[PDB]
DNA sequence: ATCAATATCCACCTGCAGATTCTACCAAAAGTGTATTTGGAAACTGCTCCATCAAAAGGCATGTTCAGCTGAATTCAGCTGAACATGCCTTTTGATGGAGCAGTTTCCAAATACACTTTTGGTAGAATCTGCAGGTGGATATTGAT
DNA sequence: ATCAATATCCACCTGCAGATTCTACCAAAAGTGTATTTGGAAACTGCTCCATCAAAAGGCATGTTCAGCTGAATTCAGCTGAACATGCCTTTTGATGGAGCAGTTTCCAAATACACTTTTGGTAGAATCTGCAGGTGGATATTGAT
């Protein structure tokens, strides 16, 4: 499923970041980084979910998880 | 018989995507990845659509920022092509490593 | 007759007081603290809305969207410093291309 | 159930831009902003009171917190607006 | 006048438990006190927040446990959850 | 008159930790197992650091743990290092580390 | 008392060199020293400013070590060994 | 007359200061610097000795950390000599500026 | 630089339709009044510890010389990654209907908060003990010239 | 492949600064007995959330071709490191007055706690509007080429 994060999508992200030329090895490096990011955020979110005896990850659980990681997000509950 | 020189369309896409705000990863592949990663932490979970949307906005903002710092590292090395060692240097200075 | 009108504020002094008592910040809460804090929240809200209304005008738009909030924040040195670890969903980034990557 | 700051943000919007509206996603961002700054100010004032072994958060704590968080500006003007609202309140 | 509390005696006890031959300079004990107060406040405030997000006015060992899992990484967390759960059931055995 | 630490099987002071929780403005009420659990976690982390630090002290032929030993213990353990990756330990110095490219060819 | 001026230059070239060494730096360009002074000065301004704000809040005239510890903790530079 | 080749004494100093923990800025000059900066912010201040000590330990820990990241930027540029643009790149990625 | 073609990009105007906005009514806060509580400001004052000052001295800072070797040009070729058009497939979209399940609401028993009385564990000094910081010796590398 | 110059160990010696232990009051844990809740354990709604269908409409995967960027190789001016002479100024030891922290009390203005009343903000079916997204048609920007 990590490979479903396609090369052209990584291209688009890079371009929003101002990147002009991309080495061919960037795509797998990017997938590895994205996966560490999601593991860290989701793990904390699901910890909030379990603490609340629910089976549904809330947007609030993600927002609190992101605020713990120092990635505060506006527009979903806080 | 028309071809733009390498670099021209790339600059054109920088100008386009720095101007829009649409998510750049496709929704369904992303949702599969999120649910798969989640399954290793707790089983048979459900996700509010807004929780998936929140994760995608977080991740895409994170990656775009990381590419900015990576690009700066590549420029620092007198290149214009980002490489894995650029991402690695940025992530190290950031304290993620 | 409300405390906000008495303070001359649009923001709700009474609610800011109930959130301070209920938020586990301290045992007691002085009478002016919710007033003061409400004033600061309304002032910062106004500052952002002003700059974002301006971005909206600058784009031939009458309704402020997230992108206008992003351009307002990132283009102001101080709001940007205050919010340098905050992500504004659907706000995008500022147009910026490194000189070295331009043609010729 | 589920109170918000939307009403007050919209009022302030009409004060500075009577001509201008706001999409609900943007109203969401304004809510996140107000809750965030609220918690920063309140948390710093909490600590301030603790370091000085006091049990009351007063406008004195809120002010020092504002000085500690906003660059100044945006802190000089915040201090202005806060002092102003408190005196207008105490003479009524 | 002007009496001030510390964790030093308890740090020193645990020290004798793990390394009976070894001492600790007061500067190193200073570091240890800062560590205990730091981690205490991280755990306590994460617990404060969990309780708030669930409209619960009480911090129970369940909160303290979720906080420890959110703060400590990996292997330190599994051992801390063990020691804490063990102490709580031993304590509730009057 | 048992102490709660004794009942819990702990060296760290359960009663004092229970008092720091009520006075700390963390929540209205504090359950009875919360201070026990928290004193347990604090004592375990103290044990883990002191273990590693004592080993550093012995590795450098010293009998008394000083800050430098605390630094080596923390920086050399991946998890204590992540736990304290934003903490500065006064008089701890740094880990001996020279980038390879800088050694003689 | 006596007028304080140009004390940043008391951060000498050999001291900056030593600090570079503990940081593993082998070769130092001649322009580093004035950069370091600039960077140090910003660091100090930000910490002392917060510390003195804590001092003023307590209606004191003496910056305590606790004031510096709290200022550093605000800046995300938590310091152990003066904390009490 | 005996002469060590350039770089040899530098490596000796890296090894030496990486074993030690003593402060590397002179005490009295630093104390003067803190007093000057503080005084240009509020007058009539006094300082606990330990407050100056805390400032120095923080400051030196900060500068040593910054020089590690700086050194990484120099090496990334296939150099060995740290330069001001290295410190600037480090501080940019760190989010200090 | 200015000939000619291919695409790109930019304005002006257009008409839906997805979201705003404006209008219409009920519990939960918000304001008031009344009666106690109490936190911490004010007024001394005991007593650390901060700012200065004197003085002698040696560890270091400053400046200078000299050349080793580093960084910054310059060149160049192989090959990596950009731009295509071509192809086919997984994402998207939008219901229907089913259901799993957050959120209410009614609980009572376990557990928490009070609140005085009785104990004792810890803190602040004296008192008693001892790692180790330097200081001096010759082993044992380590470097750098031939 | 060997000296020589110099730096680096490493172990052995020893009292002094700093630690470990010894002693007495008091703030603070503990015990016991009361009087509030808390938030769980059940039984039930209505949302929202998967699971599928079933079209098409994109958007991605693939192979071609080469432009141009990265990296390797060579040079060399001059920057920066090492070593040295000189002597300043930081350190260290120690003393002194007094600023200004911090510890006790006293005790009013301002806090929390009710109990009652009255208002507001959130909700869910009201009525328009802002821009999206397509339409041109007109310059613009790129890139090839006498």
């Amino acid at each position: 499923n990590i490979q479903g994060i396609t090369k052209p999508a990584i291209r688009r992200l890079a371009r929003r970041g101002g990147v002009k030329r991309i080495s061919g090895l960037i795509y797998e490096e990017t997938r590895g980084v994205l996966k560490v990011f999601l593991e860290n955020v989701i793990r904390d979110a699901v910890t909030y979910t379990e603490h609340a005896k629910r089976k549904t990850v809330t947007a609030m659980d993600v927002v609190y998880a992101l605020k713990r990681q120092g990635r505060t997000l506006y527009g979903f509950g806080g | 018989p028309h071809r733009y020189r390498p670099g021209t369309v790339a600059l054109r896409e920088i100008r386009r995507y720095q101007k829009s705000t649409e998510l750049l990863i496709r929704k369904l592949p992303f949702q599969r990845l999120v649910r798969e990663i989640a399954q290793d932490f707790k089983t048979d979970l459900r996700f509010q659509s807004a929780a998936i949307g929140a994760l995608q906005e977080a991740s895409e903002a994170y990656l775009v920022g990381l590419f900015e710092d990576t690009n700066l590292c590549a420029i620092h090395a007198k290149r214009v092509t980002i490489m894995p060692k650029d991402i690695q240097l940025a992530r190290r200075i950031r304290g993620e490593r | 007759k409300t405390r906000s009108s008495r303070a001359g504020l649009q923001f709700p002094v009474g609610r800011v007081h109930r959130l301070l008592r209920k938020g586990n910040y301290s045992e007691r809460v002085g009478a002016g603290a919710p007033v003061y804090l409400a004033a600061v929240l309304e002032y910062l809200t106004a500052e952002i809305l002003e700059l974002a209304g301006n971005a909206a005008r600058d784009n031939k738009k009458t309704r402020i969207i997230p992108r206008h909030l992003q351009l307002a924040i990132r283009n102001d040195e101080e709001l940007n410093k205050l919010l340098g670890r905050v992500t504004i969903a659907q706000g995008g980034v500022l147009p910026n291309i490194q000189a070295v990557l331009l043609p010729k | 159930r589920k109170e918000s700051y939307s009403i007050y943000v919209y009022k302030v919007l009409k004060q500075v831009h009577p001509d201008t509206g706001i999409s609900s996603k943007a109203m969401g961002i304004m809510n996140s902003f107000v809750n965030d700054i609220f918690e920063r100010i309140a948390s710093e004032a909490s600590r301030l009171a603790h370091y000085n072994k006091r049990s009351t958060i007063t406008s004195r704590e809120v002010q020092t917190a504002v000085r500690l968080l906003l660059p100044g500006e945006l802190a000089k003007h915040a201090v202005s607006e806060g002092t102003k609202a408190v005196t207008k309140y105490t003479s009524s």
